[PDB]
């Protein structure tokens, strides 16, 4: 049971003097917060709002030097409850018309302090993105989607996001099987947009949907074509 | 009294954030279920919404106390404050633990570390319900769940024998469909993130067709029938026989429309589908046999209800 | 300067006392002495099988630890102090979101007495499930419950007894009644036990008996039929040397017949059984069908004595079978 | 009110022999239906409660049955100190008793 | 234990009241609501009412509308019976029973013999 004390005190010295208000390396380089994301699935195509509903693993490691611990061969796990103790990124995604993390058993939610210092933030998200539909091709439409990671607050000089793996960041996506769509390719861009106020991160997975003409030649142009 | 300060001993100095015998062995779970109600099933959305009592059990060597009490029965009061397995369900759209009166949890704790935590919850979980030969379509839907964070090394996820306790089916609201029998399962799972065990339990649920048939099958086949009605109509009567044959189409589309209601978007050559398809183009071979005839009717008569025959065969036979 | 002595004791009241014990642990049951009076019956979700209805959910037991001597023997409490003391956990049996109302403040009160008889009421939308066999449809009456008992405690930790005659616990409003097709014939009650498999736990059924209301169906669906009925009858009395008229009065019964069809399946949700729609509809399509094919028959059979024969018979038919129907299901319990 | 009527009016039977004693209520009463047995100048004991539970202290050969409106108490052997008036009290509502049958050797 | 002491047996003539009363120590007096019970000769229980002793609220049967006066001493822990404009038809005896839940009626008192004559 020494491990388990161990482990009780490293984790207390690392969550006492703890400043959630400063971002890792305050006053220095930006905090590289690599970004991971999985979709689970996509729920639905909502062409009538222009919206998607999409459930995906999204995950984003970074490191803070302070959660820093070398006794322990081991990466700690600690509970959901402790994310609301440390820092996080600000992000937000800039095309989203409501969105929740899932709650049940308990709040989905994920820590892991690994022992150099990244932590590993995941949280299980549910996602009703905007996407503008030009539907003027329709049912014979290639609707672009897009998700617009980005940061709030924080300009390129405080943090920078990017995908760890140059395309493995996204996971998942060939599995998913759309009712009325077939996700022909996705593509994953990390642009620095320039704002009024200064230059801030963005991250713009995009998934290129088409319109499964199969399913609507019999819905709808058969009968009329009949007629 | 002596159960409060049995408690207050066990609260302090506990750390809600550590697992049990975190780097020392995995914490072994057994999980038993309650299915108390599996809602309606979904079809537009392939998603089925289930009421269960989802009761975890773990041993805890911090929540040991020696005493008369061989058990500490409590509320939820005390649930937040142990540490809980962060259990979800791999595949839950959306799910809420009841919280009217008061949050609906138990938690039970020995002497020996055995604890009961169990709560309820209504999770309208995600099944994969394909459409090829509809209706007929058997489904295991499962219920995948398995710690958020934890790896493998850290949480281990173990059926008992007496796991999964379905309850009187009888009043269900299962219908379109009939609970066969339950199945359960663990493998590891590989992520990202890292390895995981996903315990998946199988519901199989066998098609209720009788609604469908009464519903759609037999008024459709009825307006087949119907077009037999008008070959049957004899001499030229170039009226009543156009009259007899357009009509019928309006009718079959109206059908057709109606058996779209609860067909999801999925891009599948469904076998409903098929059936009002095949009778349109009946209905429409029989208005162009009197279209050709007005410019041989004894044999497209005989023929047709064998087609019709042969149709209901092979669809049988799916 | 009376508020004093209010607020000293009201905050001596709660020290030392632990709110995850229940009242008298280790030393005797806890008796709550339930009671509800049912604000308004909210609308059987006859297509979800449930029912919504709205309660004042009155509760009482003893505490020995809330005991206090004062000037007032009945100490109203704010919904603050009311989480800070034991209450039972009260949940439903089969409830499926249930929703307390917030609006303004909390909808609970909280009294206790000079002895310590504590009084819980809350206000309460709880939307049970009511399983329904739609098999007498629209006939059919269901004796929808209310199970309710504690989650966390057994038989043997909180016993649950209605606090008056068990006959008058559960009051219904007068004006309460929010049903659209149904009426509130009456109410009865019981206090079981159920054999979980954690262990055992004491249930208190109510059992609301509801009378579907057939006034609106009898109009929208079954009158309609009827009338179609008779309007695929009417065809056998056109002459049959005019095959058009025939022909199209016939296709259009059937047309008919699926609108009203269409229309009747929206009403009612999913059945597989020989409801009520399902029975008179299928012998009404029948009926009109056969019309078809007895109009088919005498076109050709070339009035003669087989078309008087077949219009004639039909309708003794079709009495008969509403006479059966309605007689059955009228009598049917 | 809810009338009670013990349609056994005076059963008569030899000790070691199973008798049922009937107790039909007018209208629902649940399964609040409890048994008392009186013997001869002295107050009414309780034996059994609820429909089918057996009051402590109660000699296992009594046991009792009943749903909705019929309940039976039965004897499985009858001694010699089971010959007293046995009375049916319901209580879903207002209390009202039953009329009491008797029982002999 | 339990034990519900009743007034000893009575005689009076009739048209004037009487007053009979019933103790319990066993068990605290305001718990339980004390049912006052009639049973003439050879004939069946016949509830009068009952009275919670804690607040005094007391219902009567509708037979015994203004025939019986239930009143109460929680200092006494007594239950008191006051009878008024006695006939003939009130000869029988009269036990006092405690309700301990919705089910059965516990304890009994020994029974009160009142004769009218
Ligand atoms: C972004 O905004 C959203 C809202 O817009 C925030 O989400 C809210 O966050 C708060 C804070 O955590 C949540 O409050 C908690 O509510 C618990 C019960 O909630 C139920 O009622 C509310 C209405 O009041 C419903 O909306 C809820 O349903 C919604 O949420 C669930 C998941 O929770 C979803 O699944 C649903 O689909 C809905 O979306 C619920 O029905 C309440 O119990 C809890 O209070 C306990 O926990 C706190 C934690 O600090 C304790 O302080 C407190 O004392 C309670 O602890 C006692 O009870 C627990 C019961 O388990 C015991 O375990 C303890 O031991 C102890 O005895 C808390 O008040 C709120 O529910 C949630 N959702 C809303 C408002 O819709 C996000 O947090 C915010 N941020 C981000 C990043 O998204
Ligand atoms: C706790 O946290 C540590 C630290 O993050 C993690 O340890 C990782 O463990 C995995 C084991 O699967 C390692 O994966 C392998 O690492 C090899 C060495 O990596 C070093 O060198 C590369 C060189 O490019 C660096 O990029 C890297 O950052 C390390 O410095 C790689 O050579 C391996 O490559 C291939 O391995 C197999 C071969 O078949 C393939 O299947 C793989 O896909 C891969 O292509 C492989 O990547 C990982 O490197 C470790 N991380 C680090 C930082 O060293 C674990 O999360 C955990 N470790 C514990 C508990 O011991
Ligand atoms: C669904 O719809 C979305 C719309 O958002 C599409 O997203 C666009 O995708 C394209 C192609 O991937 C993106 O174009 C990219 O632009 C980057 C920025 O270009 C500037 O680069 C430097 C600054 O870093 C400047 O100095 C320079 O002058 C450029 O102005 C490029 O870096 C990207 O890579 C390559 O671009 C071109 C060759 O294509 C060359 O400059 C280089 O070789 C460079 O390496 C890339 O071109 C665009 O930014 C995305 N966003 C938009 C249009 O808003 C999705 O592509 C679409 N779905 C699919 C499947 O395509
Ligand atoms: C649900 O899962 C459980 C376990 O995951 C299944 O029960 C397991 O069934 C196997 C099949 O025989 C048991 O194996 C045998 O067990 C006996 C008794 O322990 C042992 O003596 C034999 O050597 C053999 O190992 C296994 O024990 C049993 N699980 C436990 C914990 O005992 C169960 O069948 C699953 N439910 C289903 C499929 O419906
Ligand atoms: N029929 C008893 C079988 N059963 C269980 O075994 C699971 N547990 C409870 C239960 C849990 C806590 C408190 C009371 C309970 F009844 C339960 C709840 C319902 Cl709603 C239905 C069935 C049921
Ligand atoms: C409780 O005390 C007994 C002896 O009284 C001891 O054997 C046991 O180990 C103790 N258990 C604890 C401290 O959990």
């Amino acid at each position: 049971p020494s491990n388990m004390s161990l482990v009780k005190e490293t984790v207390d010295r690392l969550l006492k003097g703890y400043d959630i208000r400063l971002r890792p390396d305050f006053g220095g380089p930006p905090v590289a917060v690599g970004m991971n994301i999985d979709i689970a699935s996509i729920d639905m195509v909502s062409e009538v709002n222009m919206d998607y509903t999409l459930t995906m693993y999204f995950q984003q490691a970074w490191r803070d030097k302070r959660l820093s611990y070398n006794v322990i061969p081991l990466n700690l796990t600690l509970d959901n409850r402790v994310a609301d103790q440390l820092w996080v990124p600000d992000t937000y995604f800039l095309n989203d018309k409501k969105s929740f993390v899932h709650g049940v058993t308990v709040k989905n939610r994920m820590i892991r302090l690994h022992p150099d210092g990244t932590v590993l933030y995941g949280l299980r998200i549910t996602t009703t993105a905007a996407c503008m539909m030009d539907l003027r091709r329709y049912p014979l439409d290639e609707q672009n989607c897009t998700l617009e990671i980005e940061s709030y607050g924080y300009t390129t000089d405080d943090i920078e996001f990017y995908w760890r793996g140059d395309d493995n960041a996204v996971t998942g996506v060939t599995k998913i099987e759309l009712p009325q769509f077939s996700i022909v390719d996705y593509k994953l861009i990390t642009k620095k947009v320039v704002f009024s106020t200064g230059s801030y991160p963005r991250l713009s997975l995009s998934f290129k949907l088409k319109r499964n003409i199969g399913y609507f030649i019999l819905q709808t142009y058969m009968p009329s074509i009949l007629i | 009294g002596d159960v409060t300060v049995i408690l207050n001993n066990l609260l302090e100095g506990y750390d809600n954030k550590l697992r049990p015998d975190i780097g020392v062995k995995p914490t072994l779970i057994h999980t038993d279920m309650y299915v108390n109600s599996i809602g309606p099933v979904n079809a537009i959305n392939m998603e089925y919404t289930i009421d269960i009592f989802f009761a975890q059990t773990w041993y805890d060597r911090r929540l040991k106390f020696n005493s008369t009490i061989k058990v500490l029965r409590l509320n939820s009061n005390m649930v937040g404050k142990i540490w809980i397995p962060d259990t979800f369900f791999r595949n839950s759209k959306k799910a809420d633990a009841h919280w009217i009166t008061t949050p609906n949890r138990m938690l039970r704790i020995w002497n020996d570390g055995r604890v009961l935590y169990t709560l309820r919850l209504t999770i309208d979980a995600e099944c994969q319900l394909q459409l090829h030969n509809f209706p007929m379509d058997e489904h295991s839907c499962p219920l995948e769940f398995s710690s958020y964070g934890y790896p493998r090394e850290e949480i281990v996820y173990q059926w008992k024998r007496s796991s999964v306790e379905v309850g009187d089916t009888r009043s269900w609201r299962l219908y379109q469909f009939s609970f066969v029998g339950l199945r359960n399962t663990t493998e590891v799972v590989k992520t990202t993130s890292g390895d995981y065990v996903v315990m998946s339990v199988y519901f199989d649920l066998s098609r209720r067709m009788g609604y469908f048939t009464i519903q759609t099958y037999i008024p459709c086949t009825l307006i087949v029938v119907l077009s037999w009605v008008s070959f049957w109509i004899n001499k030229d009567a170039v009226p009543a026989r156009t009259s007899l044959g357009i009509t019928t189409v309006l009718t079959m589309t109206t059908l057709s429309t109606i058996a779209r209601k609860s067909l999801p978007k999925v891009s599948y050559v469904t076998a409903m589908d098929l059936f009002v398809s095949v009778c349109f183009i009946f209905v429409f071979s029989a208005l162009v046999e009197y279209g050709t005839l007005h410019y041989m009717d004894s044999y497209a008569r005989i023929f047709f209800p064998t087609a019709f025959c042969l149709f209901n065969l092979v669809y049988w036979v799916s | 300067d009376n508020t004093t002595v209010f607020t000293r004791i009201l905050d001596r009241l709660l020290d030392g006392y632990d709110n995850r014990l229940r009242p008298g642990l280790g030393e005797r049951v806890t008796e709550v002495k339930t009671d509800i009076f049912v604000t308004s019956f909210g609308p059987v979700s006859d297509h979800d099988m449930e029912y919504t209805i709205d309660v004042f959910f009155r509760q009482s037991w003893k505490d020995e630890r809330l005991k206090f001597k004062g000037p007032m023997t009945v100490l109203r409490l704010n919904n603050l102090m009311a989480s800070k003391i034991w209450t039972p956990d009260t949940f439903f049996h089969n409830g499926k979101k249930s929703v307390a109302h917030n609006m303004t403040m909390p909808n609970k009160l909280l009294r206790i007495t000079e002895d310590g008889t504590l009084l819980y009421t809350m206000r309460l939308t709880v939307r049970a499930e009511c399983p329904m066999h739609l098999e007498d449809f629209p006939m059919d009456a269901h004796a929808c419950p209310l199970k309710f008992g504690s989650y966390a405690y057994t038989r043997a930790e909180v016993v649950y007894e209605w606090t008056r005659e068990p006959a008058r616990s559960v009051v219904v409003a007068e004006d309460g009644s929010r049903l659209n097709q149904y009426d509130l014939l009456g109410q009865t009650v019981d206090s079981g036990i159920v054999q979980s498999s954690t262990g055992e736990y004491v249930v208190m059924t109510t059992h609301f008996h509801l009378k579907r209301k057939i006034g609106y169906f009898v109009i929208q669906t079954y009158l309609p039929c009827i009338m179609t009925v008779i309007l695929s009858q009417v065809s056998f009395w056109l002459n049959r040397e005019s095959v058009p008229a025939r022909t199209v009065f016939g296709v259009t019964t059937v047309l008919t017949m699926t609108t009203l069809s269409i229309s009747a399946r929206n009403s009612l949700p999913k059945v597989a059984y020989a409801t009520a729609m399902d029975w008179f509809i299928a012998v009404c399509y029948a009926f009109v069908f056969s019309a078809l094919i007895e109009f088919a028959t005498v076109n050709y059979f070339t009035v003669s004595k087989i078309d008087r024969l077949s219009r004639i018979a039909f309708p003794l038919l079709f009495g008969i079978f509403n006479l059966v129907y309605w007689a059955t299901y009228l009598n049917r319990e | 009110y809810i009338v009670m009527t013990q349609s056994p009016k005076s059963m008569s039977m030899s000790l070691g022999e199973r008798v049922t004693l009937s107790c039909r209520a007018s209208e629902y009463v649940g399964s609040y239906v409890s048994w008392y047995q009186q013997k001869p100048e002295q107050s009414p004991k309780l034996l059994i409660y609820g429909a089918s539970n057996r009051y402590t202290g109660v000699p296992d050969r009594f046991a009792g049955s009943g749903s909705a409106t019929d309940f039976t108490l039965t004897i499985t052997s009858v001694q010699a100190e089971d010959l007293a008036d046995y009375h049916c009290g319901q209580t879903y509502n207002y209390p009202t008793f039953g009329g009491g049958t008797k029982l002999e050797i | 234990e339990i034990q519900l002491q009743q007034s000893g047996p009575e005689l009076v003539k009739p048209g004037t009241s009487v007053k009979v009363s019933c103790k319990a120590s066993g068990y605290s007096f305001t718990d339980y609501n004390m049912y006052w019970v009639k049973q003439s000769h050879g004939k069946s229980l016949e509830w009068i009412g009952y009275i919670d002793p804690y607040n005094a609220d007391t219902t009567y049967n509708r037979e015994f509308k203004g025939k019986a006066t239930l009143t109460v001493d929680k200092s006494s822990s007594t239950a008191f019976m006051h009878l008024n404009s006695l006939t003939s038809e009130d000869s029988a005896v009269y036990y006092c029973a405690r309700k301990r839940n919705n089910f059965y009626f516990d304890y009994w008192g020994q029974g009160t013999p009142l004769t009218v004559s």
